[PDB]
């Protein structure tokens, strides 16, 4: 039953990797809007 | 660059047995993508030719940070990189606002740094006993390289040129690296490691799958066709040999290949010399192609590990040579057991056997056959004398 | 010309040797079959490096568990920043 | 101009190398550091330092924390009573620790290294040695001298050279005292200060049969405790030598000849 628990933990890791991909696209959007902020300020 | 505030605390990893004995025991620093410590500066502000020098210097700095396995400001770790996972794929994301030529140079240097990190984790994991001390030696040698060739040349050339050399260009840095050829050596070693890992995978594929002359001989000899998931013993050296067969034409390549091959197989040829001159069996890592039971009451069955062989032993001549060497070792062990002696001194006969120094020369040359025939005749002489007179 | 006939002495010595070999192989297979093939079903273990327990995996699980939360937390923060900067 | 000027405004809020060294001296010495508030387990590094510099200082403070944890472990093991072989093992560990201490003191006083990369490359051997010693002390409080020597002989077969060397040193330091016990038992029949690490033991547990040992000869020969580097016949011969010596000295009263 330990292998099933490890598989469930790997599924949780996959879900968190999906959240990390969401974080990465959020980060690229943040970089784009930071460039926009710097362009509109200067 | 505005300093961003994150809680950076270094602690020793509490459990280390799941970490190789040569693996790192500290937590990794936070990631720029996750917890940046400095506010990044946009490269398009310095992508102009007048500010191209600032961008080039920052790129060279980030590349020097990558070459040792650390992240910078513009070339950050990839999305799948996990600093707490030793087996996760380690890629990098280069800033999109970088100069194209600078982007190609940074791609080359980040490939070099990634190969460095991959080989680092490789020899770290290879510090385990499951890979065999031989491979461990190789691992050691790898680290030796990274401790004497890669890091030394890096710190001596690239850091100094980036610090105290004006008019320095990333093209000049790449040309200097190509002059050092440490990048080419790392590329070839990475190809070797990829081939080794693919061989491990192929050994993992065949999970279910794995002569009358033995019955003709009055010997309790058996075969051991057990294949290991990782190459061990001669199966490693053969790869090196095969690499020597694939690196012909380049003198330095074959030179370094035979150098590492001898440095690693010193232990194996020492063990083989011990087996052929004393019959002493000592294989705590299952790297020698000969082992027996009782480690029927007096008779022990010898098993020949097919995975760690030195040759294919498919031809009749090769099979007879293997049988002769095994019989020599068995007779030596029998003489030691009968005489109650720990070792057999060389003065027991008029025949002496010298230790092997170069494994490649012993393989390509017949001096191996000379030694084998000499020790076989010596053992036959001693055994016949002890049985006809004792 | 014509294909040469196989020698008489040759076939005689061959049938003699073949009879002897058949008898010898039958007798050898009858005498317990000294020929054998085995498979290695044993491995060495060295206590100091030999793991006392693999439970560290679940430990690592817990570790990764914590890391998971951190990621989520970081994600939230980034969102805020984004939204914040968006308002700007 | 120099490249330092191009990146000057980027790191105006960073700590120079001078204070970095001045405070890593305190941090690695297990002492407090004002620039880096040092907890017993956490270095608590400020975020002003870049992340790659953060990683290199993480490695440096990892070496320092390994030194501090080895000091804690050696203090703990010195406070506890152990066998003389374990005492010599602790002595070897303390020798390694003080050698590394003198090494880092020479590095601090001299300060010839200018690039932290070359500094780490120089100290990498000592870092690996300290890591090996921590890996060893992880299970030191559990194993006995026999398992100690087993693992030492195992690591002497290891493909690496430093592990093999350390294992050989510890094996020699323990086999010295083992031979001392052997000589004591062979010269005076004494099981003194053996700590159960000797294959011959004294068994005075009598169940009424010859309580005065008129014929019992309360000496036991443990075959399982006989190491591999000694034959069972030779161990039995040693046992009989000691038993006959005690028999002559106690029963036959041949004090002068036995002496």
């Amino acid at each position: 039953e330990i292998k099933s628990l490890k598989h469930e933990i790997k599924e949780l890791r996959k879900e968190k990797n999906d959240t990390l991909n969401n974080y990465d696209t959020l980060e690229e959007e943040t970089d784009d809007l930071k460039n926009r902020l710097q362009a509109l300020e200067k | 660059m505005e300093i961003k505030e994150v809680d950076d605390r270094a602690e020793l990893l509490r459990y280390t047995n799941n970490i190789p004995l040569l693996g790192k025991l500290v937590n990794h620093q936070p990631l720029w993508s996750t917890n940046p410590k400095l506010k990044s500066f946009s490269l398009e502000k310095i992508s102009a030719p007048d500010q191209r020098r600032v961008q080039e210097a920052l790129v060279v700095k980030d590349l020097l940070n990558v070459l040792i396995g650390l992240e910078g400001t513009y070339i950050r770790y990839f999305n799948d990189y996990e600093p707490s996972d030793p087996e996760t794929p380690i890629e990098f994301k280069i800033a999109k606002k970088m100069d194209p030529s600078f982007k190609t140079f940074s791609r080359r240097i980040v490939r070099y740094g990634k190969q460095y990190m991959i080989l680092t984790r490789a020899y770290e994991k290879w510090s385990d006993t499951s890979f065999g001390m031989v491979l461990q030696r190789f691992a050691y040698e790898i680290r030796r390289f990274l401790e004497d060739v890669y890091l030394k040349t890096l710190v001596e050339r690239l850091e100094r040129d980036f610090n105290k050399v004006p008019n320095f260009s990333i093209r000049e840095l790449e040309q200097i690296i190509n002059e050092t050829e440490v990048n080419k050596q790392m590329e070839l070693l990475y190809n070797i490691y990829e081939e080794i890992f693919r061989e491990i995978e192929e050994r993992r594929t065949n999970q279910s799958s794995q002569n009358e002359s033995s019955l003709h001989l009055r010997l309790m000899v058996a075969f051991d066709t057990t294949v290991y998931p990782v190459p061990k013993g001669g199966a490693i050296l053969k790869i090196f040999q095969q690499k020597i067969l694939e690196n012909l034409g380049d003198r330095s390549s074959v030179m370094f290949l035979k150098k590492l091959l001898n440095n690693i197989s010193q232990d194996y040829c020492t063990m083989l010399y011990e087996w052929l001159t004393q019959g002493i069996l000592n294989d705590p890592y299952q790297e020698f192609m000969t082992y027996d039971d009782l480690e029927r009451a007096w008779d022990t069955q010898y098993f020949i590990r097919k995975d760690v062989l030195l040759r294919d032993c498919d031809s009749e001549e090769d099979k007879n040579l293997l049988f002769k060497m095994l019989r020599t070792g068995i007779l030596l062990k029998v003489v030691r057991a009968s005489l109650q002696i720990p070792t057999i001194p060389s003065n027991s006969s008029d025949i002496t056997i010298q230790e092997i120094n170069d494994f490649a020369d012993l393989m390509e040359g017949s001096n191996l056959e000379l030694y084998v025939d000499k020790c076989y005749s010596r053992a036959n002489e001693i055994f016949l004398k002890l049985f006809f007179q004792g | 010309d014509v294909p040469m006939s196989q020698p008489l002495k040759e076939q005689e010595v061959r049938e003699h040797q073949m009879k002897k070999e058949r008898f010898d192989r039958a007798l050898e297979s009858k005498l317990l079959g000294k020929r054998h093939i085995t498979y290695a079903n044993s491995d060495i273990s060295n206590k100091e490096l030999y793991i006392n327990e693999i439970k560290s995996l679940k430990h690592e699980i817990k570790e990764l568990r914590k890391e998971k939360n951190d990621t989520l937390n970081n994600y939230d923060t980034l969102e805020e920043e984004t939204d914040d900067l968006k308002n700007r | 101009v120099t490249l330092r000027q191009l990146s000057n405004p980027y790191y105006v809020n960073t700590i120079p190398e001078e204070d970095i060294l001045k405070y890593v001296s305190y941090t690695l010495l297990a002492t407090t550091s004002a620039l880096f508030p040092f907890d017993h387990e956490q270095i608590q590094i400020p975020s002003k330092i870049p992340n790659f510099e953060s990683g290199l200082l993480h490695l440096i403070f990892e070496a320092g924390l390994l030194y501090q944890s080895l000091g804690y472990k050696v203090e703990k093991f010195r406070m506890l009573n152990i066998s003389p072989m374990k005492k010599a093992l602790i002595i070897e560990i303390s020798e390694e620790l003080q050698n590394y201490t003198a090494f880092v003191n020479n590095l601090v006083s001299s300060g010839t290294v200018v690039s932290l990369k070359s500094l780490y490359r120089e100290i990498y051997e000592n870092i690996i040695r300290l890591r090996i010693y921590c890996r060893f002390t992880e299970h030191l409080e559990e194993l006995s001298g026999d398992t100690f020597l087993i693992e030492l002989n195992i690591f002497k077969s290891h493909g690496d050279l430093t592990i093999r060397k350390i294992a050989t040193n510890l094996f020699n330091s323990m086999i010295s005292l083992y031979y001392e016990y052997l000589m004591n038992w062979l010269t005076k029949g004494l099981l003194r200060a053996t700590y159960g690490e000797f294959f011959i033991a004294e068994n005075t547990d009598t169940n009424g049969t010859d309580d005065d040992f008129i014929y019992h000869i309360p000496i036991e020969f443990n075959q399982e405790r006989v190491p591999a580097f000694i034959p069972k016949e030779l161990a039995y011969k040693i046992f009989m030598i000691g038993k006959s010596y005690i028999f002559l000295e106690k029963y036959c009263k041949e004090v002068q000849w036995t002496n």
